[PDB]
């Protein structure tokens, strides 16, 4: 445990959509219905100082590069600001959508790439150099969650059709479906090692699936319980542990859960928060727990 | 010296029942592969 | 409440100051005489480093039919007896204990042998199944 | 050297058949010089068997002899009766202090041992599941490798 | 006392080699993908 019991973060004035540990796990940065992006030293006395305006819409999905350099963040108003951790400056923005951005994810490694989705049921490809969109790919209904796989080829989108779909960025074609849910998936989120990638969904049911050049070909690796949404419908997101281990995710009930990665065991279910939470996220180093809710506090719990 | 010996000498002696039925299992194994 | 050399139960018990260990005097002095040592320890002690101590003294009673007939006779036989067959009885433990040391460290070296065998062939089996 | 004795709880006549062909394969004075002696030799040197049976009809320092020794026998008597008379338990009294003192011992070194124990036991939980997610992912590689040849 | 100790240098060893065992498994893993990776790039 590092300086961590539980502390409290504040000074939001609407729900927490997202907020992600900083690369190097010594600062985050928070963002949600308050148009506002918060950032407060998580070590010392866990104090923000910077803020990043620029937002008519909601800052749904907020990222990190993996040196964490730069963070991106989508909003809801169809436009996606790209903000430097250092210095806390709209640098890109890129606007192609029509209708809300729902969710965008940043590519690591490979040249620099930002993937979005949203109500007007097309994903697009941002090359942060270009000012316009890469590629487009029309689904039919709305997209909610939106990762890149480790090796910057694949597109791996969840919607409202149940059904996670997987798009080759070579061919921009519709490789794989994954069924298993029976109801909207609202996040997804990749495994450090690109082995395996988390689900939530309005059917109860938080499953893990498992993408590899050679595949079982039925994919439900693992299913977990206790996760609930409800009649607030509110996009809920999941998070995977530094090394894999452990499984986060937020629920309407208000209970941080999080399973074992081996074992599907549920390791802590913490409670301290007032309204349904939006995010759960890890720190990169220590066992430091960020949780994100729509009672406008954050929590730092230490395991 | 007897009794320390005695207890880590079959406590050695568990090392090799675990590591011939390793050794057996690579065997059938890569045999039949 | 005994003596840390001969096993007796001490009638004028000394202490030394460098190891806590009560002795019978008789028994700690003709230690440091032979060799000024302590005997458990082997820390340096002089007759004049040793503390006596005090009790409210032992006492045995002499059995009812006691005279100097037995105490001369039957009871001074049995005690050269007793210190007889017993020490030759443990030279004879002492004897056992050196050879069965010696069947001990021969058969836990045979096993090294079949364990340092089996790890190259068990590695190499595990090994020819990946290949 | 290694071998896991809490952890491994899953022959013997087989091991020992395997062990054993291993094995086919491979200071004081002259008190010490009569006391060896007496237990070499397995015999008690003989004692004053002669005032127990005596003759009546030389005797009469004999007799002068067994006054005396009776004299000192009522008082020894006396005196044995009279150390055994109020001493007479009180060795007891101390033959108990004696022999509860052994036993808290018996206690002290109970309770360390069991200690040590517990934590070998709980150390080797660890590493046995350690050992098992090792070879999880050991099989795993194994049938992974093939995959891709097959495939390839 | 000592048979603890001896315990305790039998764990510290068995962990590690395995651990070390486990990264080169992960290795032919890690490899074994990218040539049926390859496969959809001559497609």
């Amino acid at each position: 445990s590092l300086q961590a019991p539980i502390m409290l973060l504040s000074g939001h004035e609407g729900e927490v959509y997202c907020c992600k540990f900083h690369p190097n796990g010594s600062t985050l940065a928070s963002a949600g219905f308050d148009r506002l992006i918060l950032l407060w030293n998580v070590y010392g006395d866990c104090d923000n100082y910077a803020t990043l305006k620029g937002h008519s819409g909601a800052v749904m999905e907020l990222h990190y590069n993996t040196d964490g350099s730069m963070l991106f963040s989508a909003s809801t108003d169809k436009t996606v600001a790209v903000w430097d951790s250092e210095t806390g400056e709209r640098v890109k923005r890129l606007k192609g959508h029509t209708s809300f951005v729902n969710s965008c994810y940043p590519a690591r490694r490979g040249p620099q790439l930002v993937c979005t989705g949203s109500d007007d049921g097309t994903v697009k490809l941002w090359d942060i150099r270009k000012k316009a969109a890469i590629q487009t790919f029309q689904n039919t209904y709305q997209v909610l969650a939106v990762t890149f796989n480790d090796t910057s080829d694949q597109i791996i989108s969840g919607g409202i059709d149940n059904d996670i779909k997987v798009w080759d960025l070579r061919q921009n074609k519709l490789t794989y479906t994954m069924r298993g849910h029976a109801d909207s998936v609202t996040g997804l989120s990749l495994s450090s090692e690109g082995s395996y990638l988390l689900s939530n969904a309005m059917d109860n049911t938080v499953r893990v699936w498992d993408v590899r050049p050679f595949a079982p070909k039925e994919r439900c690796v693992k299913i977990f319980q206790g996760n609930v949404h409800n009649f607030e419908k509110n996009l809920l997101r999941c998070s995977w542990s530094p090394d894999g281990s452990k499984i986060a995710a937020g629920s309407a009930d208000r209970f941080v859960y999080v399973w074992d990665t081996t074992s599907r065991r549920i390791l802590y279910k913490l409670p301290g928060h007032a309204g349904s939470i939006n995010e759960v996220a890890f720190h990169p180093d220590e066992p430091i727990i960020i949780s994100a809710s729509s009672d406008k506090r954050l929590y730092m719990g230490e395991i | 010296e007897l009794s320390h010996a005695l207890y880590q000498h079959d406590a050695a002696c568990r090392v090799i029942a675990r590591l011939t039925k390793e050794v057996t299992a690579a065997r059938e194994a890569l045999a039949t592969l | 409440l005994i003596c840390s050399i001969s096993n007796e139960v001490p009638e004028h018990p000394c202490v030394s100051p460098v190891s806590n260990h009560v002795y019978e005097r008789r028994l700690i002095e003709k230690y440091i005489a032979e060799n000024g040592t302590d005997p458990i320890n082997n820390q340096p002690l002089s007759e004049e480093q040793l503390i006596d101590i005090k009790v409210a003294h032992p006492i045995r009673p002499k059995p009812p039919s006691a005279t100097s007939i037995p105490a001369i006779l039957k009871a001074l036989q049995d005690e050269w007896d007793a210190v007889m067959l017993h020490s030759f009885t443990l030279r004879q433990q002492l004897q056992t204990t050196r050879q069965e040391l010696s069947h001990a460290l021969y058969q836990h070296d045979a096993a090294c042998r079949v364990i340092a065998r089996l790890t190259k062939e068990v590695t190499a089996a595990r090994e020819a199944l990946a290949t | 050297v290694d071998a896991l004795p809490y952890f491994d709880q899953g022959v013997r006549e087989a091991a020992a058949a395997l062990v054993e062909e291993e094995t086919r394969r491979y200071t004081d004075i002259m008190r010490n010089e009569f006391e060896r002696l007496a237990a070499r030799q397995p015999i008690e040197l003989l004692s004053m068997k002669r005032y127990e049976l005596p003759a009546p009809s030389e005797c009469v320092n004999n007799s002068m002899a067994q006054l005396e020794h009776q004299a000192v026998r009522i008082e020894n008597l006396e005196l044995m009766s009279q150390h055994g008379c109020n001493a007479w338990k009180v060795y007891n009294e101390n033959l108990v202090h004696m022999i509860e003192h052994a036993q808290k011992e018996l206690q002290k070194l109970r309770k360390h041992i069991q200690d040590l124990n517990w934590q070998r036991k709980n150390m080797q939980l660890t590493a046995g599941s350690k050992l098992r997610e090792m070879e999880s992912n050991w099989v795993s590689l194994v049938s992974k490798n093939y995959e891709i040849e097959r495939t390839i | 006392e000592e048979l603890k100790k001896h315990e305790d240098s039998a764990i510290p060893r068995r962990l590690e080699c395995l651990k070390e065992d486990v990264q080169r498994q992960q290795e032919r893993e890690k490899e074994l993908q990218h040539r049926y990776a390859d496969l959809l790039l001559e497609k």
